[PDB]
């Protein structure tokens, strides 16, 4: 339930605690611009197809 | 002809091709200068 | 030279400036403003002004004598 | 006769109008861009050259009796074209022979008379300099004849019309070769004939005369002119070295002519496919299947064109030679529904452990398999039957015993287990290592792809690719 | 009339395809065959269904007198043109085309509904007509032509919410919008449960909820699905009524992993005697096994399957061959172990996953601008 | 070469991890796609 | 002679000759169908089927080309084995085959084991050796991007 | 790598917008 940043081990009986990285933001916004650039080439693709 | 003309006639080919080539390259650079010169004058 | 040309236009402001408000635009680089002198004019605009700043009926500056968008 | 009589006047004038004018505009416009347009390396009639790929395959096949296309050829081959007064005579003849088609009868040249009609391009001060014009007018003897798919006794006159067109190579190479680059038009003409002269030499024996011709025709490339002429002949060179079943293929590898840098996204797409089958037969698979995948996605932009049927067939064959399991009909076609059905069963028995069922289907559907040209699967597919199983286990289990991987594979015993665990590492299947203290097969995980310089290796090509498009754009922009 | 006509096509959808299950099927097919003036679809079962009863003469007179009850007035109208209005009157085809769909077939429906289509240009007339094309689109289950007029009513007839054709925008999330594209059209479009009552044409509510709870737990694993299914109140009353819904919900959230095979089989036993009998778990069970596993393999990065022998179910060898199916074909991201008896999991990093994703989209757009570079410029 | 040397003694194209992932519930979600905006 | 590329380009020319008849080609391709999966010294269990004269000069090379990569694979991650695993499984209980492995290779049978030696490395890295040449790419990036193209 | 991927598409707009304006001003002049 994300109350806690941890992980457990059955073969060890051991609770392990790690921290949280705020890093994954540049790559997330990177690929969404590629989704927008997919459509503007499609908007140019029929533009050349409708007339050379 | 094959030994005394063909050395020149095959060689003037590529001398024609580059002059054929960069004339297209020149008039591209010609019109771009006329855009900025009409922009600065105005 | 074009960036030297943009800077040398900027003597036209010089702050004895009067204040109007933008009203409408006819075409490329020519518009209509409503002055705070009561009357209403048909003026010319500088090529320097970024065109994103227009139509809130924005407050604009005008020349005294020649009365252009500055 | 009352039913078929009134259906006669509408069929002539539709080829007599638009099939009349298209090459009349093309033969005028390319001529004005042969005389003018010194940089006619890429004419806009090169797209009309691409139109003539599509045009006469569907527009006209026969010379259209009731006098529609039968009068085009005596009109368009009667071209002397002396000067502006004696070309405007011929510019009137584009109009005057239209009354000869409509009001009068046309000149019926049933597959034979076009070869003596090639004297009107000699009669009364004709032009030899317009080797594009006469080169298209050397294609036009083929264009109703070959494209009607007769393949019947005019094959020899197909050949003799091409020998006149091979004599137009002679007129290119000997008669006033002054800087017109017409070979890059003639090579596509040398393609068009030698797609069917290829088929002609499939209706007859071998091509060692043309092999001596094609090597010499390839020889004049790379010195005189080099764009798409080297490329299209190289597929014509490769396809029957492949069609003949000799050694034939290391000659292709040492044929260091692979790189005319582009082929307008059509010839280069299948060029990867012809050499993809070549690299597949010498057991290299992962380098083969990545240019197999590259050839499928490069120019598929039609609907079941026929060799798209073949590259989609051969692609997961070699991927069933490594042992990853993609199967087939996720892009299915109406011309594929019949041609999937033996290939249907072929890939399911890879994942299952039944081989007599596989040997049933191979015995059942071997004639279709032998029709496809994939004889040599079974000498190397029984290989991958147990290789697909062992990779699936090694992908599943992180640390597997030898003593357990056997009995799951109905393999009876912990020796028959690592009778598959000593070449798979050598073939590049699994990273895993084996200790002779436990006999356990454990692999590790890759983490350093972002921790070490993997990404900026891959980026430097793609940075260099995107700047080339910006360079190709600006150099090809300001033609006004 | 046509609002209880939902039952007949559904029971006809039920009978013949289970060949062994046909005793109680024919015991109430006789209610659907000779009663309610049902005429067509069993005469086309003449070589499909059973031997027969004498259904010929008793009902061909009942189709005749009821056609003769209707066919005189519909084709003539001319009655109130005696006082010359528009030379017509509007009481004829808008009132009797509904019989031409209920008892008359789609052919008598298609020529009547388009005839009353151009008769009246109101959306409120185009309300009930298009909804009859869609109700008969389930009846004769010609499930491709009636995929069209939904979108043709989505385009022009749908202008908003604001209780309306929302009456049969209960023809826009359980007949046409989520069928076999179903991964997220159950997700995004099932957000509203906002009413309760069963009116005279709301014949299916309580068993309809059993759908939208069996498809509820599918959209989102734990970014607070638990409010809309457990903290929700209208869903709380029916699970207070139905224990098979309630225990199956409260097995999954409350993490009783052992009782899943009990709670799945009770759902499975409900899926033994259900009408849906042609293409089945295009989401469910061994995705619901991986839905059970994705939350179980989470929080444990070093797990042993000896703990799986009682926490989730029995068959140590059965779990082992089950995870071998799931890992090896691109699902359930972990790495199982042999004789150490470990279930070890591995995850992508916060950057290894995105570098794997940007290398996929970058190749697609590069291949795209390969092609458009050479379409133009020779 | 090297015997791997030892001492001891349908048509479901990843549409199978789609189809063997698919067998007991959704067939009245095949044109049960549209009835949901007057009550729910 | 490890010409498996030359093998599978040879079979292209004789489709039914190599399979349906011709035991002198059917046996080397049933050799190769053995040579796919796990049957390479099961090959030596099928040694005693020569249809022609002796064929000894190329099963001796086939003796050679198997037993040396056998020695190559035991230099690899197959770490160490006792003498009797080299006896029953390689083949041929003890002739001067023990002189074959002790002299062509090392693997001296000392006290009851064939002994492996060190086959590892150090793995050094600098990653600023590219810092001269990665700077060369970055200067090249702004080179072409600034030039009037 | 993002910034190049858009800059190439931006320069590709200027191709088609020039190639439409080139030949369509030509084909109406002739």
């Amino acid at each position: 339930d994300k109350k806690f940043h941890g992980i457990l081990d059955q073969g060890e009986g051991v609770l392990i605690i790690f921290d949280e990285p705020p890093v994954d933001k540049t790559y997330e916004a990177a690929l969404e611009t590629i989704q927008n650039m997919s459509k503007v080439v499609d908007s140019l693709y029929n533009k050349a197809k409708k007339l050379t | 002809g094959s030994g005394l003309r063909q050395y020149y006639l095959s060689k003037i080919e590529e001398l024609q091709l580059i002059v054929n080539d960069k004339s297209q390259n020149l008039r591209r650079l010609q019109a771009q200068r006329n855009e900025l010169n009409a922009k600065v004058r105005l | 030279e074009f960036l030297h040309a943009q800077e040398e236009v900027k003597r036209i402001q010089s702050i004895p400036l009067v204040i109007g408000q933008f009203l409408e635009a006819v075409d490329q680089n020519t518009a209509i403003v409503g002055s705070t002198t009561g009357s209403n004019y048909y003026v010319r605009i500088l090529s320097t002004i970024d065109r994103e700043l227009l139509k809130p009926n924005a407050s604009v500056a005008l020349h005294k004598h020649s009365n252009a968008l500055v | 006769p009352p039913g078929g009589g009134e259906q006669e006047p509408p069929p002539p004038p539709a080829p007599q109008d638009v099939e009349m004018k298209e090459e009349a505009a093309t033969g005028g416009g390319s001529t004005g861009e042969a005389d003018g347009k010194t940089a006619a390396a890429a004419a806009e009639h090169s797209q009309r050259e691409l139109d003539t790929v599509t045009l006469e395959d569907i527009k006209e096949h026969v010379k259209q009796l009731e006098k529609a296309v039968s009068g085009k050829e005596p009109r368009f081959v009667l071209r002397a074209l002396r000067m502006l007064p004696s070309t405007s005579r011929r510019l009137n003849h584009y109009v005057l022979y239209k009354a000869v088609q409509g009001f009068f009868t046309s000149n019926n040249a049933t597959r034979d008379f076009l070869l003596p009609f090639l004297e009107e391009p000699m009669d009364t001060e004709a032009d030899l300099q317009f080797r594009p014009r006469t080169g298209k007018a050397a294609s036009t003897p083929l264009l109703p004849e070959v494209e009607a798919y007769l393949q019947l006794l005019v094959v020899i006159f197909m050949m003799n019309s091409k020998r006149y067109k091979e004599a137009q190579k002679i007129s290119d190479d000997l008669m006033q070769k002054i800087s017109t680059q017409n070979r890059r038009a003639l090579d596509l003409v040398a393609a068009k004939c030698y797609y069917y002269h290829a088929r002609v030499y499939e209706f007859l024996d071998k091509l060692d005369v043309v092999r001596s011709f094609l090597h010499a025709r390839l020889r004049t490339a790379t010195l005189r002119h080099d764009a798409d002429g080297q490329a299209t002949l190289l597929n014509l060179l490769l396809r029957n070295y492949l069609h003949y079943s000799l050694y034939d293929q290391a000659e292709k590898l040492v044929s260091k002519s692979v790189f005319p840098e582009q082929a307008n996204n059509n010839e280069w797409a299948r060029y990867l496919y012809y050499t993809g089958r070549i690299k597949a037969i010498q057991l290299e698979y992962s380098e083969a299947r990545r240019t197999m995948t590259n050839a499928l996605r490069k120019a598929p932009q039609h609907t079941a064109v026929g060799f798209k049927q073949t590259v989609h067939k051969l692609l997961i064959v070699v991927e069933l030679l490594l042992g990853e399991i993609p199967d087939r009909l996720q892009f299915r076609q109406p011309s594929l529904k019949r041609s999937l059905m033996p290939y249907f069963l072929l890939t399911q028995a890879v994942r299952t452990g039944n081989l007599a069922k596989f040997n049933q289907v191979l015995d059942q559907f071997g004639e279709k398999f032998q029709a496809d040209g994939t004889y040599t699967l079974i000498i190397r597919l029984r290989h991958n039957v147990i290789k697909t199983g062992v990779r699936m286990i090694s992908l599943s289990y992180s640390r597997i015993s030898l003593a357990d991987i056997a009995q799951k594979l109905q393999l009876d015993s912990p020796e028959d287990a690592e009778f598959i665990v000593a070449k798979a590492i050598r073939d590049g299947v699994i990273e895993a290592s084996i200790n002779h203290e436990k006999g356990y097969v454990q692999s590790k995980e890759m983490i350093d792809i972002y921790s070490t310089r993997e990404p900026q290796l891959a980026f430097h090509q793609r940075i260099s690719f995107c700047l080339d498009i910006h360079n190709m754009s600006v150099k090809a922009m300001r033609f006004p | 009339p046509k609002n209880p006509d939902l039952r007949i096509a559904q029971l006809r959808f039920l009978l013949s395809l289970p060949e062994h299950r046909g005793d109680a099927a024919v015991r109430d097919e006789l209610m659907a065959a000779v009663r309610d003036n049902n005429m067509a679809p069993y005469y086309e079962a003449l070589c499909k269904s059973l031997d027969w009863q004498i259904d010929v003469d008793l009902l061909n007179k009942m189709k005749k007198a009821n056609e003769d009850e209707l066919k005189r007035l519909d084709e003539e109208l001319e009655d109130a043109e005696k006082n010359l209005g528009e030379s017509e009157i509007r009481d004829a085809m808008m009132a009797k085309a509904e019989y031409l769909c209920r008892i008359g077939d789609k052919e008598g429906a298609l020529t009547a509904f388009r005839k009353t289509y151009d008769k009246t240009v109101a959306l409120g007339h185009r309300l009930d007509i298009v909804f009859y094309l869609l109700r008969i689109g389930l009846f004769y289950m010609d499930n491709d032509l009636i995929t069209r007029n939904t979108e043709k009513a989505k385009s022009l007839i749908e202008e908003g919410g604001d209780w309306d054709r929302r009456n049969r925008l209960k023809v826009y999330q359980g007949l046409y919008c989520v069928a076999i594209r179903d991964f997220k059209q159950a997700a995004e479009l099932f957000l509203d449960t906002v009413s309760t009552f069963t009116s005279y044409e709301l014949m299916d509510y309580k068993t309809f909820v059993t759908y939208t709870v069996y498809v509820s737990m599918i959209a989102l694993e734990r970014p607070d699905l638990r409010e809309k299914v457990i903290k929700g109140a209208e869903i709380l009353e029916v699970l207070h009524s139905l224990p098979a819904v309630r225990q199956y919900l409260f097995s999954l959230y409350e993490c009783r992993y052992s009782v899943f095979f009990q709670s799945l089989a009770v759902v499975e036993q409900e899926m033994k005697k259900d009408w849906l009998f042609a293409p089945h778990y295009r989401y469910y069970v061994r995705e619901m096994r991986i839905h059970a596993y994705s939350q179980l393999l989470e929080s444990y990065r070093s797990l042993t399957l000896g703990y799986m022998a009682e926490a989730f179910g029995v068959g140590v060898e059965f779990i082992d061959q089950e995870l071998s199916r799931f890992i090896a074909a691109g699902r359930l991201h972990c790495k199982i172990d042999k004789v150490n008896e470990i279930v070890e999991t591995n995850r992508p990093d916060s950057k290894n996953w995105q570098y794997q994703e940007t290398i996929k989209k970058g190749d697609l757009l590069l291949n795209r601008v390969q092609k458009l570079s050479r379409v133009i410029n020779m | 070469m090297s015997e791997k040397k030892q001492p001891v003694d349908e048509d479901n194209w990843d549409d199978d991890n789609v189809e063997d992932d698919f067998s007991n519930q959704l067939r009245a979600e095949l044109e049960k796609h549209g009835y949901k905006m007057e009550t729910s | 002679q490890n010409r498996v590329a030359e093998f599978h380009t040879e079979l292209e020319r004789l489709p039914a000759k190599d399979i349906q008849t011709n035991v002198y080609i059917k046996h080397p391709v049933s050799l190769e169908q053995y040579l796919m999966e796990g049957s390479y010294n099961k090959v030596f269990l099928a040694k005693g089927n020569i249809p022609a004269e002796s064929y000894t000069f190329f099963i001796d090379i086939l003796l050679d080309t198997i037993r040396d990569e056998i020695a190559g694979c035991i230099e690899k991650a197959y770490e160490k084995i006792l003498f009797t695993e080299a006896t029953r499984i390689l083949f041929f209980n003890t002739p001067k085959k023990m002189t074959d492995y002790a002299k062509k290779r090392g693997w001296v049978l000392g006290p009851n084991n064939y002994y492996s030696f060190a086959s590892q490395q150090q793995k050094p890295e600098d990653t600023t050796i590219p810092s001269t040449e990665l700077a060369k790419q970055v200067i090249e990036y702004a080179r072409q991007l600034e030039m009037i193209v | 790598y993002l910034a190049s991927l858009i800059r190439s598409v931006v320069a590709l707009h200027n191709l088609i917008n020039n190639k439409i304006a080139n030949r369509d001003a030509e084909k109406k002049e002739g």
